[PDB]
């Protein structure tokens, strides 16, 4: 299931907002 | 920058309320407790 891709890094964004909200 | 205003407007509210709290309980206890003063089972703070 856990093949590699470009695009996933926005899980880290996606948290950081939250964090910051 | 609401992140770090709502952190210190809760500390803001939470002086007000604790403050009111404690005077409104304590006060009912001490004046019979540890002074004889004259009020018993009364408060004094306006509560602004």
């Amino acid at each position: 299931t856990e093949f590699t891709e470009q695009g996933p890094r926005e899980a880290e964004d996606l948290d950081c907002l939250a964090a910051e909200v | 920058p609401y992140y770090l205003v709502k952190e210190s407007l809760k500390a803001g509210i939470s002086i007000c309320e604790q403050w009111v709290i404690v005077c409104n309980h304590l006060t009912g206890q001490v004046w019979q407790r540890y002074v004889p003063h004259p009020w018993k089972n009364e408060k004094y703070f306006p509560e602004t």
